[PDB]
């Protein structure tokens, strides 16, 4: 379709950005194979985990003259992934105490959402950021957060065991939920979880509802070789996974599956 | 033996505070030594608990005996000796179990005792035997707590939270030495019941000045996310690198670790053991049952708890922990591993 410019402005994520161009291009049965069409197209740009799930998510939602209520349905659920990131900070930052440590691993509108909400409840907490070697986002991430009045701190990916002690809990972002509870996220997540684990850290996760992807990696080969491609993102079991915050509330790892159940994807 | 034991516990003697076992004896004690007699009697009613203040007694009282003994003729001494101790250790069994402190202390002495030879006189043997034991206890003993208390104090930091639990003679002094060094920090004292002798170091470090905390065990795992270290001290290191010390020590030291906080352990060179344990159930000692009795409200719950012959009251002493759990232990020799006993007994 057009370029990728939906993404004019930054904020918005990749999902919601493919979600609209769908949404749109839907106003222009056999719609499944022109959608499904379109969906493998958007996806060219982006291996991402956040486009493809958004696009099944769409595709199920489309399960052809009656295309008023198809329409409306579509503009509601687009408001409400608008609202998500709002619901999610609003709902997370009760869990980040006066004083205490917090880990992050990349750069994350959904984390630094929940931080600034955290500071804006006169909070006072430091913040340590992985450098993510991979793209230096780790220092975009660090220096949007130092504007925000936290002591942020910058450590080395590989430095992540050793400021683990320090830390008293872990926050990421997800780039997408598999079916049991793991999360897919940059590669250096895994690692960090599993070091966390080690010493009884929590590690807390933040992410919408239109990343609940329909997988089920028995192991870090299982993954989609698309989504990876020196590989780009990794998966993370639910057994190093404390909690989940997403839109639809506090859940556990043991929940995710029962939501893709009950919609039948 | 003093009320129904435990189907787990049956293989050991259970004694009680009440009955006391100078009924059956002379006044003035024939067969047993008086000296003897009244360490016995002091170690069943509680007066000495301590594991090195039993064995300095149990020392001191030694010391006594040696002094008032004479070798009859027809035998020599360094044998005569050796067999007439032998009854009075039995006693001193029968009035409460000896420790291994005791056992290593009373070896050492039948060992020095042993190295007599018949070619030197009375005298000079029972003075070099004194010398000896005076000697042996300011080593071992005195002179075994200066070189822990100047090698605890470098993994004392500035705003450290120590954690210490029960009463122990070389963790008060570490603390009150270091204390006055110039470091500055607050300690946490944890107790149990019935004995409740953690008390003991909370006064004895409210008297030196250290800002002190005092809370129950059941508790324990409230106060340690805000410990920084957990020094305890133990009875006896086992061969197997295991800590054999209070019943509320392994417990202790797991929540610690869950809560990923780093254990120590001072003991003295002497305390190392040659045998080993696996669990509290091989080895341990039931005091008397009656001290679980407490009032609480208007009226005691186990008064008559005798009447039930199905209830059973357990009072363990001693506990064994698993060298999974430990991570430094401290010695006159220097910093070792939780792993390196047999190395040091070497």
């Amino acid at each position: 379709y057009f370029k990728s410019q939906m993404k004019e402005d930054p904020d918005m994520a990749s999902a919601v950005a493919a979600i609209r161009t769908l949404l749109e291009f839907l106003k222009r049965q056999g719609l499944r194979a022109n959608l499904t069409s379109a969906i493998e197209t958007l996806c060219g740009v982006d291996s991402s985990v956040a486009v493809s799930s958004g696009g099944e998510l769409f595709l199920r939602f489309i399960s052809s003259k009656c295309k008023k209520i198809m329409i409306e349905r579509g503009e509601l659920f687009l408001r409400r992934i608008s609202l998500s990131r709002n619901k999610i900070a609003d709902l997370c930052h009760t869990f980040i105490k006066d004083g205490a440590t917090i880990l992050t691993h990349a750069y994350s509108r959904v984390v630094l959402r929940v931080l600034e909400a955290a500071v804006a409840a006169k909070k006072r907490f430091s913040v340590y950021v992985t450098e993510s070697q991979p793209d230096l986002s780790g220092k975009k991430m660090a220096k949007a957060l130092c504007h925000l009045n936290v002591p942020v701190t910058v450590v080395l990916d590989a430095a992540v065991g050793y400021i683990m002690e320090k830390a008293d809990l872990v926050i990421v972002g997800a780039e997408g939920v598999v079916e049991n509870g793991g999360i897919i996220n940059k590669i250096g997540t895994n690692q960090m979880a599993v070091c966390a684990k080690a010493q009884n850290k929590p590690f807390y996760v933040v992410a919408e509802s239109f990343k609940f992807v329909r997988l089920f990696p028995l192991n870090q080969q299982d993954v989609p070789d698309k989504f990876k491609y020196h590989p780009w993102v990794d998966y993370t079991a639910p057994s190093l996974i404390t909690l989940l915050f997403t839109d639809l509330g506090v859940l556990t790892p043991s929940a995710v599956s029962d939501e893709l159940i009950k919609l039948y994807l | 033996d003093y009320g129904s034991k435990v189907s787990l516990f049956s293989h050991l003697p259970q004694y009680s505070r009440q009955n006391s076992l100078t009924q059956f004896m002379s006044i003035p004690s024939s067969v047993i030594h008086p000296a003897m007699v009244r360490l016995g009697l002091q170690y069943s009613q509680g007066l000495v608990s301590g594991s090195n203040a039993r064995c300095i007694a149990l020392l001191r009282a030694l010391q006594q005996v040696i002094q008032d003994y004479t070798t009859p003729p027809n035998e020599e001494l360094s044998r005569d000796l050796v067999n007439k101790l032998k009854p009075y250790m039995s006693f001193l069994t029968q009035c409460r179990p000896l420790s291994a402190s005791m056992h290593n202390a009373i070896k050492f002495l039948n060992k020095e005792i042993t190295s007599v030879g018949s070619s030197k006189r009375e005298e000079e043997a029972k003075s070099e035997l004194r010398a000896a034991i005076d000697r042996y206890v300011q080593e071992k003993i005195v002179l075994a707590a200066q070189a822990i208390s100047r090698f605890a104090y470098q993994k004392i930091s500035n705003g450290d939270v120590i954690l210490v639990y029960g009463c122990s003679s070389l963790v008060s002094r570490i603390l009150q030495e270091a204390w006055t060094e110039g470091r500055r920090f607050r300690v946490v004292v944890v107790d149990s019941r019935p004995w409740l002798e953690g008390r003991h170091t909370l006064r004895s470090l409210v008297h030196a000045g250290v800002p002190a905390s005092y809370l129950l065990i059941p508790a324990a795992s409230y106060v340690l996310p805000e410990v920084s270290k957990v020094l305890l001290g133990a009875h006896a290191l086992l061969a197997n690198g295991s800590v054999m010390s209070r019943v509320g020590t392994a417990q202790l030291a797991l929540v610690a670790r869950a809560h990923n906080v780093p254990v120590l352990v001072c003991c003295e060179t002497y305390k190392f053991c040659e045998r080993v344990q696996t669990d509290a159930f091989v080895s341990n000692e039931l005091d008397d049952p009656d001290d679980l009795q407490c009032k609480r409200g208007e009226h005691v719950a186990l008064a008559n708890w005798q009447n039930h012959a199905s209830l059973r009251l357990l009072n363990l002493v001693y506990d064994v922990t698993p060298p999974e759990l430990v991570d430094l232990v401290i010695t006159e020799l220097g910093m070792i591993p939780c792993s390196s006993v047999p190395v040091v007994l070497r």
